């Protein structure tokens, strides 16, 4: 998840800094919450142990 | 068989007799409120106390509940054991529990529930004896702590084991497990027959109807590649989209369209089974928000029919019961939302069941035609029977100007029908 | 108890008439998706 | 008869599925098959545009 | 005389009968619940 | 105009459908809690479209 996280904590950021017209609404963080949210889910419910 | 295994069977009969001390400490220290050491100390009649407040205020949620105090949260109840009693007796024990665990079902998350099951737990043993009443009412608050507690206190029946590793585990059954569980048709057979006595008691709430519909939906997801066992599921699971469907409950019956959907989808069926699924949809439709599902899975079946006759009309049955339950306003309304799903395979068949029975409605195959644009192949048939139409009902101002709608489209088509038909 | 002797209970009948759950593939004119009838020579 | 399928190669295995019947300078494929691996050597559909065979040599 | 109701009780406390219960739960009837 | 016409007719009037696989309704379970029956109704036509 660190790796996830921050690999679209960059994404977020680069566009916070270097948009020129840029929203105050947090519209790209918000997607990009998502797909975290759904990686972690994923990678989650898996379990190691034989069921 | 060796003489270990013949004595282990004698010993799983004999689990809560409670033979001696040690025994009569593992029973009694399983519980769902406290802890071992301080469980081992109480006495019946503490325990019993605080089950007959809890009742109470069960009592006041749902009037439903002051009945068991009559039978299994009495006074007497104290002095009453299962090993004691005779085969018919414990029978109706096993009722009157089975049928409390159904009332519980849905307020496992207020406090007094949970109260209330440590009586039966500590005095009859269900945990023991009714495992899997138990397991199955409980079923969807499986990321729920209360869940993780009825594992460590229970021994798993043969058709849970899914779950063996997830006792006495930090973390609760993950959602992808509980896949497995329903996999196996076995269970099926048992969660169905669970299913069937909550319709019969009109027991289900909305939570349960999702977690048995996400885990049926899943289920036919797991076995989409493999054909045979699709099969298999069709028994099953349409069978249990019948009995959903008599429920008067509309979020019972939506449950039913969710499920039928995805099998049409999934598996594709005869004509015989989708009409037939039509009657018993429209038969206890009325509730409004059952209704619009309804409308859906009825152009959703039709899709996936991929055989002669795909178009053909509706049997004059189906259609007289559809417009019952579905004016033309409606369907009209349903035409022109522009989000509308693809429906036009029932539109043909809706479309030429008017020409055959319902020659006032003529007017009406104008404005669908317009709203909804038609396969050509569907075309071709509308056109085919509006011909006989002309040869056989006398010509009127509606008839001929459908003809005229199909003269400004796709002119050519109209020739090339005519030409075959006449 | 028992004896036999549009109604709800239409589907559930017409499960225990038939066998065979899946339209023949011989009568449809378009191919199933995802499982191919192929044979060598 | 007119055609109503479109598929283009790809050395790196790509193969872009377009249906003619739905025109534009751009225009979006329907799906984009990746299965193979490698250059697609050979493109073909069976007769009535039901299956399409793509092979790499 | 036969026993008065009011004795019934006391003489379902002091022996500790459970015929009225095991009865009752005979009589259960699920639909009757719901 | 032929009967096969009138077939190839057919094939060229069927059209795309998305088919179910295994992993299309694994969401689900995430957000199935305090969801009314319709709302889910709904999202399993989502993806099914």
């Amino acid at each position: 998840i660190a790796r996830v996280l921050a690999a679209k904590a960059a994404v977020s950021l680069r566009y916070d800094a270097l948009a020129e017209d840029r929203d105050d609404s947090g519209d790209i963080g918000l997607e990009s919450r998502a797909k975290v949210e759904n990686r972690l889910s994923q990678l989650e419910g898996r379990d190691l142990r034989t069921t | 068989s060796s003489l270990s295994d013949q004595l282990a069977q004698v010993a799983s009969n004999n689990a809560t007799v409670a033979l001696d001390r040690k025994r009569r400490q593992k029973l009694h220290s399983a519980s769902l409120i406290y802890n071992s050491k301080t469980a081992a100390t109480q006495d019946y009649d503490f325990i019993f106390e605080n089950a007959s407040k809890a009742l109470e205020e069960l009592s006041q949620i749902e009037p439903k509940f002051a009945i068991f105090s009559r039978t299994l949260f009495s006074e007497s109840s104290i002095s009453l054991d299962r090993n004691v009693q005779t085969k018919e007796e414990i029978k109706d024990l096993d009722n009157a529990i089975n049928a409390y665990l159904l009332l519980a079902s849905s307020k496992w998350y207020l406090a007094p529930t949970l109260h209330a099951t440590e009586w039966l737990v500590r005095r009859f043993q269900i945990h023991v004896k009714n495992t899997e009443m138990l397991l199955l009412s409980t079923l969807n608050y499986y990321q729920t702590p209360v869940f993780k507690r009825i594992l460590s206190i229970i021994k798993l029946p043969p058709l849970f084991n899914c779950l063996s590793n997830f006792v006495r585990s930090e973390k609760p059954p993950t959602a992808l497990t509980m896949i497995k569980l329903f996999n196996d048709m076995d269970f099926l057979k048992l969660y169905t027959s669970y299913l069937d006595q909550c319709i019969k008691h009109n027991a289900t709430y909305t939570n349960q109807l999702l977690f048995t519909t996400c885990c049926f939906i899943n289920v036919v997801a797991f076995n989409s590649n493999n054909d045979e066992k699709l099969n298999q599921l069709v028994p099953i699971l349409l069978e249990i989209s019948a009995k959903l469907l008599a429920s008067k409950s509309k979020d019972c019956q939506i449950a039913a369209h969710t499920i039928l959907v995805v099998f049409a989808t999934a598996l594709p069926l005869k004509k015989t089974i989708i009409l037939a699924a039509m009657e018993t949809i429209l038969s206890n439709l009325d509730a409004k928000e059952a209704k619009h599902s309804a409308l859906l899975t009825i152009c959703k079946l039709f899709q996936t029919l991929k055989g002669q006759g795909n178009v053909d009309q509706l049997p004059s049955k189906i259609f007289k019961l559809f417009d019952s339950k579905f004016d033309t306003v409606s369907i009209l309304t349903f035409l022109d939302k522009e989000d509308k799903p693809v429906c036009d395979k029932f539109i043909t068949s809706y479309t030429r069941s008017i020409a055959r029975y319902d020659r006032s409605k003529l007017n009406i195959i104008l404005s669908l035609l317009k709203k909804i644009r038609l396969e050509r192949y569907e075309v071709r048939l509308i056109i085919t029977d509006l011909i006989y139409l002309s040869e056989i009902l006398e010509d009127k101002s509606q008839l001929v100007e459908l003809f005229e709608y199909f003269i400004s489209i796709n002119e050519d088509l109209v020739l090339k029908c005519l030409k075959s038909l006449g | 108890d028992e004896s036999d002797s549009g109604d709800i209970n239409a589907l559930t009948k017409i499960l225990s008439t038939t066998y065979n759950y899946k339209d023949t593939l011989s009568n449809s004119k378009l191919l199933p998706p995802k499982k191919l009838d192929i044979v060598r020579l | 008869k007119q055609n109503r399928w479109l598929a283009v190669g790809s050395e790196s295995g790509f193969v872009n599925l377009y249906d003619r019947n739905n025109t534009s300078s751009t225009p979006t494929p329907v799906a984009a098959l990746d299965q193979l691996t490698t250059t697609i050597s050979n493109l073909q559909f069976s007769p009535d545009g039901q299956i399409l065979c793509m092979a790499s040599r | 005389p036969p026993p008065d109701e009011e004795e019934q009780l006391l003489a379902k406390f002091v022996f500790g009968d459970t015929t009225d219960l095991q009865e009752n739960l005979a009589k259960f009837n699920a639909d009757f619940i719901f | 105009e032929d009967e096969e016409d009138i077939a190839l007719e057919f094939i060229n009037g069927e059209k795309k459908d998305k088919l179910v696989n295994m992993n299309s309704f694994t969401s689900m379970f995430d957000n199935i809690q305090n969801v009314q029956m319709d709302t889910f109704f709904d999202r399993v036509m989502k993806v099914l479209t």
